[PDB]
């Protein structure tokens, strides 16, 4: 039956959420087995052959039930994100558009201009009845009402939002009972809201990460076909460690910075190029039998290529590749033309390129000394002086870890979300009413307990 | 300017600001356009001095070029400047500001295709997803899962994540044949 | 150094005021008050737009202080900018 | 136990210098330099060892007439006709070589892959030769600054 049937289905879903990480690192691990069993791997002998050289004879069912447990384990991952992952990013877009409706009116005062897909994307969420699914406040769509209902219209209001104001006069009058049960597939379906479905499918594959673990889940597909495919897999340990993102992120934090001085060094390059073209043609003659000629430099995308391909590569520069220039008319051009290009290309730039990572590593250092004395100087919300504190003995640890920490601020607002509205005591109610219309003054800023009562306490 | 002045001068008068809320639209109104600097007056006391901000220079004083020049203006008399002479730097910078600003007023007179597409696929690859339900094309389904046990249930939902992994996939050949044809 | 010197600059500006030379705590004593401070009362950008109010304004229309600062401004004086006081140091306890 | 070791075989003295290390604190500065970052260099090399394997599979892939290192027509010797021989080659050779595997490896002037194979030797080039090698001088010299 339905009801023992959903439950084993909420557990399996729960299941996966529960081991989304752990199934991650061994779809790793799994990487790994198979690209060292690859390892292995021999061209056999036109007819091209592709076979594995097995000493112990059983390594191509091995790696045959590796793949097949690869991508079973991407089919676990993609169904573990959907159960973990997709409601936080869910609920954090339709509490955004909640916001930006309830306080910034982006369907009523504003319209989208039109580049921002998101928004245009959310449009469709407000007129569903499904509206604050993960989103706890369910009562936006009043909100919105009674704050712009003069201005613009109850009628239209109710037509944005896809609120039923002709229905909720019947339901406070006399309705009809009406015979309901959830065991019809019609009725359950009548409950599916096609359109909110729709929208969060829309949103999940706008996920960024959604979108890598269905490339995950393509590359294995097509490593089934070709098995090499699996190497792409390796690039997945940029997420997995931590250790490796900080390596990765001294790279990609000048990277714009890292291709600007790419593009500078091939316009450098080029120019330099033009100059041989015009100027030092016969010197780059590459032939090594004088019998065939063989000109490096007679076309102009011939030569930047060669340039390129050879000199930028080139320890030494593009002269110990051409020709010598001894006994020659344009000698010294030719040497200064040598030397300038070995200490801009060569020294100048390259040091340009190490220099900027070296000061990337330098900065991402000194944010995190930055962070670590500010937190140990600064109460987060207070924003008092640890030396006050301090005056008395462990004051700054006391105050940031028993009076203003933000781990009881956090789970005061828990408290408050989960406890019953009528329940409300004087100063739960206060801030309740603080909270929902965004007012953030009820917290401490540059005074505290203490400050209040100096005098009474000391 | 006189009610501005007032309630600053004295912050605690509730007559004050009772009069204040009653006079709220136009101090709004002129809020953008009135300016308050305090100076060291003559009566070795410092005094503020409300003046009229002009529509034109707020709008050449947000101008990208001149927000630039404040920046530039800005490190330079940090980084290579003195007490001394820093206000007398910043009095050439804004005299320098005033008349590029007066000259540029002078001299001035008075990715859609993509998002359809995608908004498109987005709608009629979902429809095809319920196009299934929407034909109750599950009563085939309905016969082998009148036979309830956890096997029967597990290859079920199986079956049915596989129809839309399917259909992601029917998605994202259609995103490439559309980039494809953009392309050519 | 050329990074250290843009921290320089960032930090000395959202440590002291421009003009007034004072530094942020005192201000954020009252929350906000050196945004306040600094948005409000002592904007280079509203000194700026004074300096332009004076140069368009005729001579003869010049209130007591236009006309005070129209003349330090013409001599280059520049005692007139407020130098480590403020309205508030100055009204501290009639203000507080 | 390396004393007594060179006894039997005088040689065995040689790893008596590895004491410097804690004799000198002045040498101990400069080797707690590298030490200090020690796993990010180990992570580092990991990492370089990891890219040359997917360029590594990548020639396997489509560049393997191009890895021929014969001298002499008469008698061919490749280099990458196996996944582990042709791995092998690229670490000891391009690895070290300072142009890069283009440097090392035949020319591909008058072939069919000409851009791709140029866009993989400037490729490599430009990460494993150039960027890995900065990321491990940088990782130094943060360790001592
Ligand atoms: N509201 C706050 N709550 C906690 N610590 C705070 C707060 N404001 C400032 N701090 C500073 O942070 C220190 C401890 O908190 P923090 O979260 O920075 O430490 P941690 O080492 O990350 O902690 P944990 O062991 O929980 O991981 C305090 O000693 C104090 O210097
Ligand atoms: N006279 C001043 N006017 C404005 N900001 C000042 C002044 N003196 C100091 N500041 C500091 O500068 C901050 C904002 O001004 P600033 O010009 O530095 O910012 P910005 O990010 O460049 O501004 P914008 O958005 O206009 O480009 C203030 O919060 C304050 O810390
Ligand atoms: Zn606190
Ligand atoms: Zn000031």
């Amino acid at each position: 039956f339905w009801k023992k049937i959903i439950a084993y289905q909420q557990k399996l879903l729960n299941y996966f959420a529960r081991n989304f990480y752990n199934m991650r690192m061994l779809a790793l691990f799994v990487a790994f087995a198979i690209n060292f069993i690859l390892l292995f791997y021999k061209v056999s002998t036109i007819a091209v052959h592709y076979v594995l050289e097995e000493s112990s004879g059983y390594m191509e069912p091995t790696l045959r039930i590796l793949a097949i447990l690869h991508t079973v384990i991407s089919f676990f991952c993609i169904i573990g994100y959907y159960c973990l992952k997709v409601p936080l990013v869910i609920f954090k877009r339709e509490k955004e558009v909640a916001r930006k409706l309830e306080f910034d009116g982006l369907y009523i005062t504003e319209q989208p201009s039109e580049d921002d897909i998101k928004g245009q994307w959310d449009r469709l969420v407000i007129n569903t009845q499904s509206f604050p699914n993960n989103y706890w406040d369910k009562f936006v769509k009043r909100k919105v009402m009674d704050k712009y209902g003069e201005f613009y219209g109850r009628d239209r209001i109710s037509e944005l939002l896809g609120m039923d104001k002709a229905a909720l006069d019947f339901s406070d009058a006399r309705e009809k009972k009406k015979p309901k049960k959830d065991s019809s597939l019609s009725a359950v379906l009548n409950s599916i809201d096609v359109k909110y479905q729709m929208w969060k499918l829309g949103v999940v594959f706008t996920d960024n990460s959604f979108l890598y673990l269905a490339w995950y889940m393509t590359m294995s597909v097509l490593g089934h076909y070709n098995n090499f495919f699996f190497a792409a897999h390796l690039l997945d340990i940029a997420m997995g460690f931590k250790t490796l993102r900080t390596i990765l992120s001294s790279v990609t934090h000048n990277g714009k910075q890292l291709v600007l001085t790419v593009g500078l060094l091939a316009v450098v390059v080029y120019l330099y190029t033009v100059v041989a073209f015009n100027f030092f043609r016969k010197f780059y003659n590459k032939s090594e039998d004088g019998d065939t000629p063989d000109m490096k430099c007679d076309d102009m995308l011939t030569c930047y290529m060669f340039h390129m391909y050879v000199g930028v590569r080139a320890g030494g520069g593009i002269g110990d590749e051409i020709e010598d220039p001894a006994g020659d008319e344009y000698e010294i051009y030719r040497i200064i033309f040598d030397i300038t290009f070995f200490f801009f290309v060569i020294v100048i730039l390259l040091a340009i390129i190490q220099g900027l990572i070296i000061d990337a590593f330098g900065e991402l250092r000194d944010q995190q000394e930055q962070v670590k004395e500010d937190m140990e100087t600064k109460c987060f919300i207070c924003g008092i002086g640890n030396d006050y504190f301090d005056t008395v003995p462990h004051g700054f640890e006391t105050h940031t870890l028993q009076e203003h920490n933000l781990a009881n601020y956090l789970f005061f607002l828990m408290y408050l979300i989960n406890k019953d509205e009528t329940e409300h005591t004087g100063q739960e109610s206060y801030v309740w009413k603080m909270y929902q219309e965004r007012c953030w003054e009820f917290f401490p800023a540059g005074d505290c307990f203490r400050k209040q009562y100096e005098d009474q306490l000391n | 300017v006189l009610l501005t002045n007032l309630s600053e001068h004295m912050p605690n008068d509730t007559r004050l600001q009772t009069f204040l809320e009653l006079a709220e639209s136009v101090l709004n109104y002129f809020q953008p356009f009135l300016g308050r600097i305090e100076i060291m007056g003559s009566a070795k006391r410092i005094e503020r001095v409300y003046f009229e901000i002009s529509e034109s220079s707020r709008t050449q004083w947000e101008k990208p070029q001149v927000k630039e020049s404040k920046r530039q203006f800005i490190f330079d008399v940090v980084n290579e400047g003195g007490e001394k002479e820093k206000m007398e730097l910043f009095v050439n910078f804004c005299e320098d500001t005033i008349f590029e600003m007066q000259l540029a007023a002078q001299i001035s007179e008075s990715s859609i295709l993509t998002v359809r597409s995608a908004l498109f696929a987005l709608r009629y690859n979902i429809l095809t997803l319920m196009r299934m339900l929407s034909l109750k094309s599950l009563k085939k389904q309905m016969k082998k899962v009148k036979k309830m046990t956890v096997k029967d249930m597990v290859t079920a939902f199986f079956s049915s994540y596989w129809s839309i992994f399917m259909t992601l996939l029917h998605f994202v050949a259609s995103v490439f044949r559309g980039f494809f044809r953009i392309i050519c």
